[PDB]
């Protein structure tokens, strides 16, 4: 049931700061008061990130980008319209892919031979008689089939209201795929802010790592997409929403654990003189 | 009689990472030409019983 | 599955939930959780000089 969408304006990349963001635990030890000196895979200060939006002017970002060392995404959002992801090496039915979507009730990651759509993507309904947001969309895959891997959460519920104003929540994620290895690192943080990323500190902490052994070269992000009596291939509404990509690269960083053995500070040990 | 339940992979164009599984079963391309996927001459069947 | 030697006695810190062993700056054993009675006794050194 893949289909491919029609209206879509055309807008220029932009790019972004990376201020000092993007340094996760390296270890599950407990040290306190401490500065060590590491190296590691980390996301170089002040770098250089990719910037995609979803708003309504016709903008809807979904493309394929490439997976070279493991990558850095943030998201700033008021209402949830990323979804999840998809992560593989071709994204057809000759490679195994993995699979991560929260489709409104359940979390669900599957490492399957996936065949992919062109333009996959999430919907929500919105009715005017009971005011209710509702999900009735999953255009994701085609088939799936010899799969080996399959997880999923308890059930739960949560909200799809279009809330309007600014961006009230950003989450930071790091992937990295080593050993067999798909290994997430995640961070959550409320705003109050618009149009970019707020610079400061991050403290990711491990999420999870996942033994599915596979091999990750490209991925594409899964959004949600809006329908109502406002508005097939065309009568679709965009939501509100910003996501910025960034690479990992091999550099030596100086971390620093307090008392209640938590990072608070880092140094890039590439970046100027005085560091 | 023989048991042929059991299989291997002959062929393949670099080696795996640590603890990695591949299942993919494209034909293998042993000259230059393209097997376009079919087999024949140079172009073999990844897996082996 | 860690040994070692000393004197055993009270005391009290707090861990992270997935954290279970607590270093020192001379990266010895400082701090362990207690699996059976599930608190944050700790070790000190036995010998005297
Ligand atoms: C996609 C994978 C995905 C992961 C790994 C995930 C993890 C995750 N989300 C949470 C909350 C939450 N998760 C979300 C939503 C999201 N947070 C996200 O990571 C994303 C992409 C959304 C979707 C837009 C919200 C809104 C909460 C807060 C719920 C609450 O506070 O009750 C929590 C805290 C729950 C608890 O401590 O009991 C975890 C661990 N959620 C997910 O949806
Ligand atoms: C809110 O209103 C919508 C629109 O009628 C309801 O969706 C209907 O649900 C029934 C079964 O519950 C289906 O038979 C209809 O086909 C649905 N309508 C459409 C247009 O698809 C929805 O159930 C309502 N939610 C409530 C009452 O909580
Ligand atoms: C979307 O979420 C629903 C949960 O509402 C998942 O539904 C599961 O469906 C299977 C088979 O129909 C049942 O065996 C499970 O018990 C359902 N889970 C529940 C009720 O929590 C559904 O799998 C999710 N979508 C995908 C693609 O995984
Ligand atoms: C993981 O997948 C990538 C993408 O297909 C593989 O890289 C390709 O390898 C072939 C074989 O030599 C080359 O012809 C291509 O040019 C490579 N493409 C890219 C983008 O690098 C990679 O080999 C796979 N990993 C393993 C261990 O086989
Ligand atoms: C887009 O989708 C349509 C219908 O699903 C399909 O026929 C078409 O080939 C797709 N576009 C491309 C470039 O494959
Ligand atoms: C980031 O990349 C773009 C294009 O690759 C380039 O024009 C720009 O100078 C780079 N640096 C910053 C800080 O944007
Ligand atoms: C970082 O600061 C601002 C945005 O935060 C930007 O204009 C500036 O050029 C950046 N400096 C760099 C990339 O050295
Ligand atoms: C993959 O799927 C094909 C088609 O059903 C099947 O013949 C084959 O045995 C499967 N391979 C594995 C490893 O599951
Ligand atoms: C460590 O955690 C405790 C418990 O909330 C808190 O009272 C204390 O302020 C924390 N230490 C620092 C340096 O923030
Ligand atoms: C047995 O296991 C339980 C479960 O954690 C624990 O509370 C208890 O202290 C353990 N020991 C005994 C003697 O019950």
């Amino acid at each position: 049931q893949c289909v491919n969408l029609t209206t879509r304006t055309q807008l220029p990349p932009a790019y972004t700061n990376s201020s000092t963001r993007g340094v996760y635990y390296p270890d599950k030890v407990f040290r306190s008061s401490v500065l060590h000196l590491t190296q590691d895979l980390f996301l170089p200060f002040f770098s250089n990130v990719t910037w995609f939006h979803a708003i309504h002017i016709k903008r809807f970002d979904n493309p394929v980008l490439p997976f070279n060392d493991g990558v850095y995404f943030a998201s700033t959002e008021k209402s949830n319209i990323i979804r999840g992801w998809i992560f593989g090496t071709t994204l057809d039915s000759k490679t195994q892919s993995l699979l991560i979507v929260n489709n409104a009730t359940n979390v669900v990651i599957k490492v399957c031979e996936f065949q992919f759509c062109n333009d996959p993507f999430l919907g929500v309904y919105y009715h005017r008689n009971n005011k209710s947001w509702m999900e009735s969309e999953f255009r994701v895959y085609s088939s799936a089939n010899n799969c080996t891997f399959e997880y999923v959460s308890q059930p739960f519920l949560m909200d799809l209201e279009g809330k309007q104003g600014n961006f009230k929540n950003l989450r930071e994620f790091v992937f990295k795929n080593i050993d067999g290895y798909f290994k997430i690192y995640s961070k959550h943080t409320p705003i109050n802010l618009v149009r970019d990323l707020p610079p400061g500190f991050s403290a990711l902490e491990p999420l999870v790592d996942l033994p599915i052994g596979i091999n990750i070269t490209r991925f594409q992000t899964l959004l949600a997409l809006h329908r109502s009596y406002l508005t097939s291939s065309s009568g679709w509404t965009a939501g509100a929403a910003a996501y910025y990509v960034g690479y990992l690269q091999p550099r030596t960083f100086l971390l620093k654990y307090n008392e209640n053995g938590t990072i608070t500070d880092a140094v890039d040990c590439s970046l100027d003189p005085l560091s | 009689g023989g048991n042929y339940n059991y299989l291997y992979r002959l062929f393949r164009k670099s080696n795996l990472k640590p603890f990695e599984r591949d299942i993919s079963t494209e034909i293998y391309q042993a000259g230059s030409t393209p097997c376009n996927g079919v087999e024949g001459f140079n172009c073999y069947f990844p897996l082996q019983s | 599955g860690l040994t070692g030697t000393g004197v055993l006695t009270e005391s009290n810190k707090k861990f992270l939930p997935f954290q279970q062993f607590g270093r020192d700056i001379a990266d010895t054993t400082d701090a362990v959780r207690d699996p059976q009675t599930l608190e944050i006794l700790d070790i000190t050194p036995c010998s005297f000089g």
